[PDB]
């Protein structure tokens, strides 16, 4: 999951 | 004069959205952890706080005119609370993955959601939040949505497929679709709100932010100096510069007319997530939100 942040 | 003073700042889990009150102090911020505070920041006392959901609050905007709030989460849902009673308005699963962003029509009772699940979506509040129109196109997340100040009827979405959109509310596809040469994606799209220039602008993970004309479609600056993935990047709607913040944990004010950068700040909140200027320029407010909080300056 990208840019999970 | 670029006489920039911190008006309030308070600590909270990571700020993911935010969004500024037209008429009153207040500023909105939903948290990574489910839940969205408002705050007057000229008191500095909280006027109403919600735990939503347990899943990061991505987004939220006052809906001013409706006296709401409207908030999207992981979970996969949109919500609308009363901001005077605390009651929950509406509550509907919106996309099957993350909304990562949402935009408030200026005249018209519309909404737009932005979402992993590669599309657009556009819900019409008068019509019982029923689904009207799904755009249909980009080819990653979808990471930020905004309408055209100047014409509302069209608007644009920042996606990690390195592409911005422009579309036109009644129509299917694209009005153009701008390749950025960003190529760890677009994170963010804002509008220069002013009728002299037709311009965009977007930010990056491979620490770039571009302004385009979005007539020509050519890039007319790329502006360099932040050292990690910048986050967003906006037009100030009256005063002549640029406002971004990035991971590296700085928000960065650039001279809109060189494109230098006039001031980095870094106010100790960690990462820099999301931005909102004061609708009408009050005070020449603007407010961030970071990993431990976030912080409402004046800048003139």
């Amino acid at each position: 999951k990208s840019h999970q942040e | 004069k670029l006489d920039i003073k911190k008006t309030f700042s308070n600590r909270s889990d990571r700020v993911k959205g935010i969004d500024f009150h037209p008429t009153e102090p207040w500023v909105l911020t939903t948290l990574y952890s489910g839940r969205v505070e408002i705050w007057n920041y000229e008191t500095q006392v909280e006027v109403r706080s919600i735990q939503v959901t347990e899943t990061p609050v991505r987004a939220g905007k006052f809906i001013a005119r409706k006296n709401w709030i409207i908030v999207g989460s992981d979970d996969f849902r949109i919500r609308v609370f009363n901001y005077n009673t605390g009651e929950k308005v509406v509550d509907f699963e919106a996309h099957p993955d993350y909304i990562r962003s949402i935009a408030v029509h200026p005249t018209k009772p519309y909404v737009l959601s932005g979402s992993d699940d590669l599309t657009v979506k556009l819900w019409n509040w008068e019509n019982n939040w029923a689904l009207e129109q799904t755009f249909e196109g980009h080819e990653h997340f979808v990471m930020c949505v905004a309408f055209n100040p100047k014409d509302p009827s069209t608007f644009a979405s920042g996606c990690l497929d390195r592409t911005v959109k422009v579309w036109s509310l009644g129509q299917s596809t694209p009005n153009f679709t701008l390749t950025t040469g960003q190529e760890r994606g677009v994170n963010y799209v804002d509008y220069y709100p002013l009728p002299d220039k037709p311009y965009m602008i977007t930010a990056s993970d491979d620490l770039t932010i571009k302004i385009w004309d979005y007539q020509t479609k050519s890039c007319v600056a790329t502006l360099e100096g932040h050292m990690s993935n910048v986050s967003f990047a906006v037009f100030h709607p009256t005063l002549p510069i640029i406002i971004s913040g990035s991971e590296d944990g700085t928000l960065k004010i650039w001279n809109s007319s060189t494109y230098k950068v006039e001031k980095t700040l870094n106010v100790g909140l960690e990462r820099s997530w999301c931005i909102a200027t004061h609708p009408t320029g009050r005070k020449n407010y603007i407010a961030s939100g970071f990993d431990n909080g976030f912080t409402v300056l004046s800048l003139g």
